[PDB]
């Protein structure tokens, strides 16, 4: 009975909209499109494996 | 909050440089994992705790 | 008989096409090509020599 199973709730948003003064905090990421009219669509999460 | 990413570019930048990554980009974002269990990450050999 | 062998089957793709949101994770690799119309046609591997 000491092999109990904890349950932790995990959450993450999907597809938010950033504030209009957009910015970056690191370089060397150049996405070949318009960075002002850019929009999230996905949520690339990581599995257990 | 779990590991998310609105693009694979931000999760590659997080896998490469752990300390100095970009948590917020122009039109994307990434939320690091602050879970009570330290899930070790691996994308090839770029080991990130 | 304690000098057995293993069969580690390997694989690698050849000539995939990247999605149209193209990007980079590192700078300082500048090619003199059209970066949006880029297309792999070979696949350089390493040998054991």
């Amino acid at each position: 009975p000491l092999n109990r199973r904890m349950q932790y709730s995990y959450y993450f948003p999907v597809g938010l909209f950033m504030p209009n003064p957009k910015y970056t905090t690191s370089a060397a990421i150049k996405m070949l499109d318009n960075p002002t009219q850019q929009l999230p669509v996905e949520a690339w999460i990581v599995n257990k494996n | 909050p779990a590991l998310s990413a609105s693009s694979r570019a931000l999760i590659d930048e997080f896998m490469s440089v752990k300390q100095t990554h970009a948590p917020i980009h122009y039109g994307h974002y990434i939320i690091e994992e602050v879970a009570p269990v330290r899930r070790i990450l691996k994308f090839g050999n770029k080991v990130v705790f």
